[PDB]
């Protein structure tokens, strides 16, 4: 059974923000909720679908219905600024949905540089291969990238960081593609697309 | 108020067995609740193990089924988690938890949560980074791949210090294979490139690896 | 060969409580520690002991199986109050029927004695915590259950508050059938029992 | 053991007045008495003929249970379930008393009714059926399509012959059917049936 | 006097849920009366939904069973409609009306009635027409078509106004592709066509779009 | 559960019509009687078979017998044109007849002179063919449009306006038939058919 959320939202200071956990027949199912912050463990902030648990503040507040569940946050602050878990049961297992990030925005938007360099000749003569995409000074701090190999979806020999906040305050992040000089060969195009507020940035490098 | 306080061994060998028992204060082991263990692996979702009843009864994830056991001390107050054959995929922060049953209907909800213990499991070693340059293609980006270290850190600087301004040296990503790799990018003016000599000096002091590369077109 | 009840109430085994083939009679004493593991009430209890005392012969059969629920959801109903093995359960002889996909209809059901003993059957009302609980289980945010017998016209409504159960009884004469009625609410038959007296 | 009333009166209850609220869960009584000024009497305006007596007789009796004498899908000639009135309403709905049927027309046609039921039981049968005395004309066409109707009731010590006046009323009738005895219907229309009767002892 | 007033969206995606309320004034939901939805196809006859009563009790058509669904809410005095599942044949106008049963038999009748709200059942959004000439064969008909647009309205001229003497334009249709389609016709003296140039004149303001074409033999 | 009637009746002013609703075994059924104007909600005339409601003048009347029910309209006057529905229950549902246009002569008897256009070259380069069938210039309002293909009846891909009033008091009625390129030209011939006040006006064209 799976549980399936926005990988990112973000909230303006003061106002109200929606995180949505989607399920075959949720509404049938009681839904929690979990807040948690870097380093912290989870922290419930509603249970059985309404329920605030005990110094949970008003402002958070849950509802289900259909096949989706919500938590809301209204008059977000800046301490809310959180990865949001909502959490079910189903068939003697506990599920927990893939999470959003959500932020609380304190600075304005910028999008990422992205910059894609191809193997070196001497990687090669190491009989190594690696695609190195640097992604920089993008906030908020949540990207999701993806890579094609002849315009086909790759996902094995992908590694990517967690982004992670820069000295001014916008955020950076890494994906390396490893590859046998054989596999990089054998493609004619690569590319790392990168998915950020829903705007996607692309580079690409062919093997000469 | 109820505290659940889990402990082990935080590194781990390939194929070895990931071993934790969680502490349970303010409260009795002995009672209505189920007692759980969730894994999270940095940067991602949680993951439900499983759980046991102070009876002995156990539900397990059916992905984790054959590698896992969770076992029960009543008298000791505490519940232990076993999970063998571990590969890098297992490296992850385990939690321990108490669950509540539902007024009405199947389920229940996680609270509290124990403070959570990281567990590495990664047979890597004290090993030096290769370093090879990334060859730019009015600004121009280069830099320098820094590939598969242990343990951290790595420090890089550009013409020994000299340059500073454009400079940004990326976080490491860790690997599946237990070894750190870091690119340091410089973004200099299109034209200074063949005029102005770009060198990134990688330092990686547990392997005494002193290292510089020229990076050109 | 006679049931001597322990440590359970009659009307605890009757509905199935899980916390607690052939009887001559059953007597319950005293002050049982496991009566109603839901929160409720046994309406006209007294009268069904006295009953109950004065029969020669008891039987438990199926009068309605769980499985013809194909509309309803017959199994998830389940309460913490009533647990089994460590997990929320409910009785075994009744059904708590709760909304499946969000959709609760209507319920026509008709069930005809043709057995040659007078048939126990009961049935139940599930009185909610709140108005949001109300549309959790049955969907319907208005709801009621109709009972009727040859002898028998009953109509219930969940008074929302703290939630509480509602059981009931009646005797099924045979060639009587019973027929049930909801859109909500509802604890239906499952098990029935043939009396002799 | 007894049946006490409560909100309904013996005529409401024997003829099955829906709009009566009672819960009996139990299906045999010694006798039955109704409180002083029910609250819902007969839900379709009427009379009930002999009434005292039969309160009086009912009140005095050691066993009392019901049967049915007449199912209600044996009538395959007339429509005996779509006969119902928003005066004695269920769930919503149009209804009528229970214990008795009200026999319309089916299609364009209400043929003859000869009827008997002997008792064979080996009680005394308290048997009731009643009279529609239609609003006007075109009611009296609408329901039994024949403009001109008669009720023919027989027994032993009984011979009944009624015509409807034709505001609309019921009336009903009632009699104590000895073990053996036979009662003897016909109608061609607006003829208010027995289903179910009840047993007395004495 | 009783009145009844529908209201919910007018325009709703296929596979989703067309979703109305009732608001009743001058009489309570608790009465003796059943409260009913109706609806209506563009041009077609009165199709009946469903129907409940204040004690919750409900009745509907066998047909739309599966997806339809009646509630009462006594605090607000109203009742509503939920028809899930939608395609293009769900395009109605929509009334709410007051059913009162007879005193004798089965069925009862509708009055009041509401006003009635259209509920269109399209996946268009926006989207200018398309133009074609009908070109003609002792008079003879010519005309525009105008195809696949959204939403509504579209008004068409003839000569910027200066040709009215025969000229007729049609109500639109809704295809089942979700957009619309009309024609504009001007009957004209067969002898005509050839000297005398005739151009239609479309306006379709919700996508700011203009078209003038001109139609010959 | 059917309830039928005339698609159409006429009557000249001050003269009375019958509007007649049949059905299975309608007889044992109470009727009921809407009328309705265009753009209008359906008004009660009739209830109960007999029945008027309160401020529903004496000319209006019903009967039902046998299969089938009638609305009489006696002294007819222009305001009494509409649309009429009978009403019926049966076993589970609420069952609305077919419905009748009821029209007021106020002029002489027009015949349709109909249109039919075979998809433009335009619309064929656009990948579409819509057949287009325009009928004007009749009267009374009342017309009922027929779709072939080589003689063989055709519903789906058909769109056809209720009659809508000219200029000139006359009325005109529109249909299409919707069809791709491809089944356009796999017919040899396709043909509307108009049928006004018992008579059949006929139109072809074909895909040459
Ligand atoms: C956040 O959501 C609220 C609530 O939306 C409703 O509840 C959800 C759980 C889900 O079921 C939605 O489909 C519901 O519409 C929004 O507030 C509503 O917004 C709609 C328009 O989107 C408006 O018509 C309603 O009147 C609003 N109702 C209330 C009580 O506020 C809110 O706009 C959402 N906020 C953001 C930033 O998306």
């Amino acid at each position: 059974y799976e549980l399936t959320q926005p990988p990112s939202v973000s909230v303006s200071p003061g106002q109200t923000v929606n995180i949505t956990c989607s399920g075959d027949t949720l509404g049938d199912k009681y839904v929690c909720w979990y807040q948690q912050k870097p380093g912290q463990s989870p922290v419930l902030v509603i249970y059985q679908d309404t329920k605030r648990p005990s110094g949970i503040p008003e402002r958070f507040s849950g509802s289900n219905s259909g096949d989706t569940a919500t938590l809301t946050v209204s008059g977000t602050q800046a301490m809310d600024e959180a990865d949001y878990y909502c959490q079910a049961w189903d068939s003697s297992s506990f599920v927990f949905g893939t999470g959003t990030k959500v932020t609380v925005l304190g600075q304005p938007k910028a999008n990422p540089t992205v910059t894609l360099f191809p193997p070196s000749s001497e990687e090669l003569q190491a009989n190594k291969a690696t695609l190195v995409c640097l992604i920089s000074d993008f906030y908020p701090g949540a990207v999701t990238v993806a890579w094609k190999a002849d315009g086909s979806p790759v996902k094995a020999g992908v590694e990517t960081t967690k982004p992670s906040k820069q000295s001014n305050n916008k955020y950076a992040a890494s994906s390396y593609l490893s590859l046998t000089p054989e596999q990089w060969k054998s493609h004619r195009s690569y590319s790392c697309q990168v998915t950020h507020e829903g705007s996607t940035v692309e580079k690409t490098v062919a093997p000469t | 108020q109820v505290q659940l306080q889990e402990s082990g061994p935080g590194l781990v060998k390939p194929s070895g067995t990931v071993s934790l028992t969680c502490a349970v204060s303010g409260g009795s082991i002995s009672s209505s609740y189920w007692w759980s263990w969730v894994r999270q692996p940095p940067g991602k979702g949680l993951e439900w193990i499983g759980e046991i009843y102070h009876s002995g009864n156990t539900n397990y994830n059916p992905s984790l089924k054959s590698r896992v056991t969770i076992s029960v001390d009543k008298s000791k107050n505490l519940f232990s988690l076993k999970l063998s054959s571990v590969t890098a995929a297992d490296t992850a922060v385990y939690y321990c938890a108490r669950v509540a049953l539902f007024d009405i209907l199947t389920g229940g909800w996680f609270d509290p949560w124990g403070q959570g213990t990281l567990v590495t499991v990664s047979s890597a070693s004290t090993k030096g980074p290769s370093v090879f340059p990334l060859a730019p293609s009015g600004t121009a980006a280069l830099g320098c791949l820094v590939k598969d270290y242990f343990p951290e850190p790595v420090t890089v600087s550009w013409n020994s210090g000299a340059l500073t301004s454009g400079v940004h040296t990326f976080p490491a990503v860790l690997q599946s294979s237990g070894l750190y790799s870091l690119s340091s990018v410089v973004t200099v003016p299109s034209s200074s490139l063949g005029t102005q000599t770009y060198i990134c000096n990688v330092n990686h002091k547990p392997s005494n690896t002193k290292v510089d590369k020229r990076v050109e077109l | 060969k006679p049931l001597i009840l322990r440590d359970c109430s009659v009307a605890g085994w009757l509905l199935g409580n899980p916390m607690c083939p052939e009887w001559s009679y059953i007597v319950e004493k005293a002050n049982p520690v496991n009566d109603l593991c839901y929160p409720g009430d046994f309406n006209d209890y007294e009268e069904l002991k006295h009953l109950l005392s004065r029969i020669n012969h008891f039987e438990k059969i199926q009068i309605i199986p769980k499985s013809s629920w194909s509309s309803h959801e017959a199994s998830l109903g389940v309460s913490s109050a009533c647990p089994y093995q460590g997990k929320s359960s409910f009785f075994r002889n009744v059904v708590w029927l709760i909304k499946k996909d969000s959709t609760y209809p209507t319920i026509k059901r008709s069930y005809n004695n043709t057995n040659q003993e007078d048939l126990l059957v009961l049935w139940g009302i599930h009185h909610p915590n709140d108005a949001a609980e109300q549309t959790k289980l049955y969907q319907n945010p208005t709801t009621y259950i109709s009972v009727g017998t040859s002898t028998l016209n009953q109509r219930l409504v969940p008074r929302i508050a703290s939630g509480r159960m509602e059981f009931f009884w009646t005797i099924l004469k045979p060639n009587d059938a019973i027929n049930f009625e909801s859109n909500g609410n509802f604890i239906a038959p499952e098990y029935a029992y043939k009396i002799v007296k």
